[PDB]
C-alpha cells in the first residue's frame, strides 16, 4: 500500500482562511512534515509525530472554520465530532466508557494492520467544558475527576498509539488541565489573533468575489476605503456588514404594508452601491472591543480657529515636542505642562496636539469617568492607564484638569494626598528600556501646584494666552461670521476706544444668548454684556 | 455566617433474578397430569 | 448514546424475562389447582 | 390572508420594518438571485427594553405570521434538573427535528421557529456564577455549541427576551448567533394615539361609546 | 347564598366596595354583552399594611364567598427546596390544573 496523506485535488485558495496563512503554514510544518516527506528518510531518522493540536482566541475568528478545513483537507476516515458536554450521563462509570468508546476503533485498527493503517480525527470543541482543573472544580461529585484521568490515561497511556489526531478549540486556555498542555498529548497552541489591514482586504475580497463575477457589484465599490474605515472588526462582523447591505438593497424591490408583493422586473435589476456600505457602516452594526474609537467629536467639538498668532506659535511648540522625543537616546521621559487663565480653549488645543502625532498610543486621563470614587479607585485607575502606556513602543498620555482630579477646594485647603504622592512618583519614573513615553498636562491655576512643589518635576511649561485686542475680537467674529458689515461697523465704532479681555469660552456662550432677542436689540444687548462681564485686566 | 448550599444527585440500577421458580414450578408440574390421566 | 439506550433496553429485557417466566409460573399454578380439584 | 393591519400592533413602524428587512427579505425574494449571491440567512433576533412595550406581543404576533411548524416555547427556566446530565439532554432535544428535516430534505426543508423567554435566566456570563456546582455552566457551553456548530443548520430562528440586557454573555451575541438587537421603548404622542384607537376599535363598532369621548 | 352580613368585617365599606367593582364586577354582568366589549379579566390583587388591621380575614372571606374551587395556599417559603431545580417545579404545579381546564372548556 501507497496512501498518500493529502487530498490530490487542494488547493490553499478555496480553503478561503484569509489572514492566518502564516498561522496556518506554522500549522502545517509542524503537524505534517513528518508525514509528507517520504517514508525511508523518516525511517532511518525514526522520529515520532505530534498528535495534539489546541487553537485559543477571542470570539468569532477562524478557528471553527479552520477546524472545518483541516478536517475536509486530509483523505481518510472521517472526523467524529463532539459538541461540548454531550458525553456525561446519569449513571456511575457511563462517562469513561463512553470516551473510550471514541478511540477503541484506532486502537483495534492500529493493533490489526500495524503501521500502515490510515489516520483517524478525533475534534473536541469547547474542550474547556470537560477539561477543568480536578483540584477545582466543584467537590459534588467525581465524575469531573475520573473523566479527566480516562482522557489523559488513553490518550498516552502505556500502549503506544501514534496513528491519531486530536484538535481542540477554545476560549480560555488557563483553565486547561497541565498535564495535558505537556509534549506528546495538546503541545502546539497558538493564538488566533484580529486580522490586520491586508487580511480585512483578503476576507471583503473572498466574500465579495461571487457577486462581482455576475456583474451584481456595481463598479463604484473601493474595497480599499472599506478597508481603511473599518477598525477592529473581526471576520464574523467582516461578513454580517456585506449581508446586511445585500439585505439593504434587496429590500428596495418588496411591498410588505398590504399583502406582500415583489416586482418580477426590478428583480431583475438589482445592484448593491456604495451608500448601502456607508448606511450598513452606522445604523447596523457596530464593533466591539477594539482599542481607540476616541470622541474626538466631543472633545473637540468646534475644531479650531487661528484668531491670531498665539495659537500657530503653541502648536509649533507641541510639534517640537513631539519631533524631539520620536528620536532620542538620552532623555527617553519629556514631560510638557500647559495652562492659563481659565475658559481659554487649554484642552482643545492639547486634544488637537495629541491628535497631529500619530503615536500608535494615544489615551487621555480624564475625571469625568470618575464620579464618586473614593481616595483608592482613582490609584488604581491611573496606575492601570499608565500600565497599559508601557507596553507600547510609543505611548502619549494626557492628563487634563489636574485640580479637579486633585478633589481641591481653597476653604481648608483641603485634598487627597495619596492621589498627589502617586502622581509624583509616576512623573518621575522611567518607562521601560527602548520605550518612550510623552506627558501632557493641563491646569488653571499655576501658583497652588507651584505651592504644592510638583511644579518642577515638569520639564517646561506652555502658555496658552486669550483674547487681548479689539481688532482680534473683530477678526475672529469674522471668521465665525454671525453679524452683517453693518453690525460690524456699528461695534467696531465703540469697542476699538478700549482694550478688551475675554476668553473665547464665553464668547461663544455671549454670542448665543444674544441671539435670541429681536434684531433691533441684538448689538445693543451684545455691547452690554460685553461691557459687564468683561471688568477685568 | 457563609451562604447556604445545593446538589446534584447520581442514580444506579439493581440487576434481580430469574430462573429459581420456574425450576420449581416445572419439576412440580409434570406429574399430577399423569395421576389424573 | 444510542448503544448505552441498547444497553438499557437489553437490561429492560431482562426484566420482562423475569415477568413472563413469573407469568408463565403462574399459569402453572393454575393448572396445579384445577387438575387437583378435578380429581376428586 | 395576512396584512399589518389585523395583528392590532401600534407605534412600532420603524421597528418592524428594521426586523422585516433584516429577517424574512432574503426568504422571500425568489431564490436563484439569492443563489447567486450565495448568502446564507440570519439566524437571531434579541428584544430588549423596560417592563411593559410589547416584547412578547411581537414575538407572539411573528409567530403567528411565518407559515411554518408551531413554535417551540420555553416559559424561563424549564430545563434545569437533578441528575448529571440531564439539562443538556433537554437542549439537544430541542434542535433534533431541525436537524433531522436538513438531513432528510436540504434547502427544501420547512422553517423550525424557538421562542426563548426570560432567555438571561439561564444564560449569563461563564464565571461570573461560583460555587453553583457548576450546573448552570454547561448549559451554556451546550447552547454556544449547538447553534453555531462544527456541522451546520441553515432552517432555524431563535427570539429571546430579557429586560436586563447586559448581563447576557458576550460570546452568545456576536453577528452569526443572536445579530439584530432591537430597542422597544414608550412611546411618543402618534403611537399613544394608535393605541388608544386600537383599544376602543370594538366599542365604537356597536355605538356603546359616547359621542363626546 | 352569600350575604355581606355574614362577612364579619367592620370598617372597611370603602376597600372591600373598590376590590369588587374592579375585580368581580366583570365576571356578574351577562355574557353577551362583556363579548361585544372584549375586555379581559383583572388576575390579582396586592393588600398592605401595619400588622393587625384585618388583610387575612379579608382574604379568607373572599375565599369562601366565590363558588369555585378549594384555594391553594402558600405558606410563606414553603415552597423551597435543596436540590437544583426543584423549587421551580412546585412552582410550575400550581398553575397546571388551570392550564388543563383552560384547554378542554375554554371561556
Ligand atoms: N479569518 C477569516 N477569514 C474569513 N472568514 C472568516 C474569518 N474569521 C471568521 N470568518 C467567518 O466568520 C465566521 C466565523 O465563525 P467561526 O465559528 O469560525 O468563529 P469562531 O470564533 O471560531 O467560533 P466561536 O464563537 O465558537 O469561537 C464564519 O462565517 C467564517 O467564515
Ligand atoms: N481656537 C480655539 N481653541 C480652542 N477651543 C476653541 C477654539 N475655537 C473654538 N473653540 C471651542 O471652544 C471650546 C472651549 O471649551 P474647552 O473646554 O475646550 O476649554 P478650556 O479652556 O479647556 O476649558 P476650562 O476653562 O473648562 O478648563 C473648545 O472645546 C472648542 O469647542
Ligand atoms: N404597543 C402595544 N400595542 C398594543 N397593546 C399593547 C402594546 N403595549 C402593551 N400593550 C398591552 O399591554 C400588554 C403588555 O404585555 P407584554 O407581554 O407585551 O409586556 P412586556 O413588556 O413584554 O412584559 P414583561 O416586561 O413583564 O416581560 C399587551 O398584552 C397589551 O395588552
Ligand atoms: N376589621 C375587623 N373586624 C373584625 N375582626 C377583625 C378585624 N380586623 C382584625 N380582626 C381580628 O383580628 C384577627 C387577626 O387579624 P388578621 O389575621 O387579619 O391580622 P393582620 O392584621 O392581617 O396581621 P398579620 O400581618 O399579622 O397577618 C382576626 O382573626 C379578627 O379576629
Amino acid at each position: 500500500n501507497r496512501q498518500s496523506i493529502i487530498n490530490p485535488d487542494w488547493n490553499f485558495e478555496k480553503m478561503g482562511i484569509g489572514g492566518l496563512d502564516k498561522e496556518f503554514s506554522d500549522i502545517f510544518r509542524r503537524a505534517f512534515a513528518s508525514r509528507v516527506f517520504p517514508p525511508e528518510i523518516v525511517e532511518q531518522m525514526g522520529c515520532k509525530h505530534v498528535k495534539g493540536i489546541l487553537l485559543y482566541g477571542p470570539p468569532g475568528c477562524g478557528k471553527t472554520l479552520l477546524a472545518r478545513q483541516i478536517g475536509k483537507m486530509l483523505n481518510a476516515r472521517e472526523p467524529k465530532v463532539v459538541n461540548g458536554p454531550e458525553i456525561l450521563n446519569k449513571y456511575v462509570g457511563e462517562s469513561e466508557a463512553n470516551i473510550r468508546k471514541l478511540f477503541a476503533d484506532a486502537e483495534e485498527e492500529q493493533r490489526r494492520l500495524g503501521a500502515n493503517s490510515g489516520l483517524h480525527i478525533i475534534i473536541f470543541d469547547e474542550i474547556d467544558a470537560i477539561c477543568k482543573q480536578r483540584g477545582s472544580m466543584a467537590g459534588s461529585t467525581g465524575v469531573h475527576d475520573t473523566v479527566v484521568n480516562q482522557l489523559l490515561s488513553k490518550i498516552d497511556g502505556v500502549e503506544q498509539l501514534n496513528n491519531i489526531l486530536v484538535i481542540g478549540m477554545t476560549n480560555r486556555p488557563d483553565l486547561i488541565d497541565e498535564a495535558l498542555l505537556r509534549p506528546g498529548r495538546l503541545e502546539v497552541k497558538m493564538e488566533i489573533g484580529l486580522p490586520d489591514e491586508k487580511g480585512r482586504l483578503q476576507i471583503l475580497h473572498i466574500h465579495t468575489a461571487r457577486m462581482r463575477g455576475h456583474q451584481l457589484l456595481s463598479a463604484d465599490v473601493d474595497i480599499k476605503e472599506l478597508a481603511v474605515e473599518t477598525k477592529n472588526f473581526s471576520g464574523a462582523e467582516l461578513e454580517g456588514l456585506v449581508r446586511a447591505a445585500q439585505s439593504t438593497a434587496m429590500n428596495r424591490h418588496i411591498k410588505a404594508s398590504t399583502k406582500v408583493e415583489v416586482d418580477m422586473e426590478k428583480a431583475e435589476s438589482l445592484q448593491v452601491t456604495r451608500g448601502d456600505f456607508l448606511a450598513s457602516l452606522e445604523n447596523d452594526i457596530k464593533p466591539a472591543f477594539g482599542t481607540n474609537q476616541e470622541d474626538y467629536a466631543s472633545y473637540i467639538m468646534n475644531g479650531i480657529i487661528k484668531w491670531g498668532d498665539p495659537v500657530t506659535r503653541v502648536l509649533d511648540d507641541g510639534e517640537l515636542l513631539v519631533q524631539q522625543t520620536k528620536n532620542s537616546d538620552r532623555t527617553p521621559l519629556v514631560s510638557v505642562l500647559l495652562e492659563g487663565p481659565p475658559h481659554s480653549g487649554k484642552t482643545a488645543l492639547a486634544a488637537k496636539i495629541a491628535e497631529e502625532s500619530n503615536f500608535p498610543f494615544i489615551k487621555i486621563c480624564s475625571p469625568d469617568k470618575m464620579i464618586g470614587f473614593s481616595e483608592t479607585a482613582k490609584c488604581q485607575a491611573m496606575k492601570k492607564i499608565f500600565d497599559d502606556a508601557y507596553k507600547s513602543q510609543l505611548s502619549c498620555v494626557v492628563v487634563d484638569d489636574i485640580e479637579r482630579l486633585l478633589d481641591y477646594v481653597p476653604i481648608g485647603p483641603r485634598f487627597s494626598n495619596l492621589v498627589l504622592q502617586a502622581l509624583l512618583v509616576l512623573l518621575k519614573k522611567a518607562p521601560p528600556q527602548g520605550r518612550k513615553l510623552l506627558i501632557i498636562g493641563t491646569t488653571s491655576r499655576k501658583d497652588v501646584l507651584q505651592e504644592m512643589e510638583m511644579l518642577n518635576a515638569f520639564s517646561t511649561t506652555i502658555h496658552v494666552p486669550n483674547i487681548a485686542t479689539g481688532e482680534q475680537l473683530l477678526e475672529a467674529l469674522e471668521l465665525l461670521g454671525n453679524f452683517k458689515d453693518k453690525e460690524r461697523t456699528t461695534i467696531a465704532q465703540q469697542v476699538k476706544g478700549k482694550k478688551v479681555w475675554i476668553g473665547i469660552k464665553k464668547l461663544l456662550m455671549l454670542i448665543e444668548m444674544s441671539l435670541q432677542m429681536d434684531p433691533e436689540y441684538r448689538v445693543r444687548k451684545f455691547l452690554a454684556l460685553l461691557r459687564e462681564e468683561g471688568a477685568s485686566p | 455566617a457563609s451562604g447556604i448550599i445545593m446538589d446534584s444527585s447520581i442514580s444506579k440500577q439493581a440487576l434481580s433474578e430469574i430462573e429459581t421458580r420456574h425450576s420449581e414450578i416445572i419439576k412440580l408440574e409434570n406429574s399430577i397430569r399423569e395421576l389424573h390421566d | 448514546m444510542a448503544e448505552d439506550a441498547d444497553m438499557r433496553n437489553e437490561l429492560e429485557e431482562m426484566q420482562r424475562r423475569a415477568d413472563q417466566l413469573a407469568d408463565e409460573s403462574l399459569e402453572s399454578t393454575r393448572r396445579m389447582l384445577q387438575l387437583v380439584e378435578e380429581s376428586k
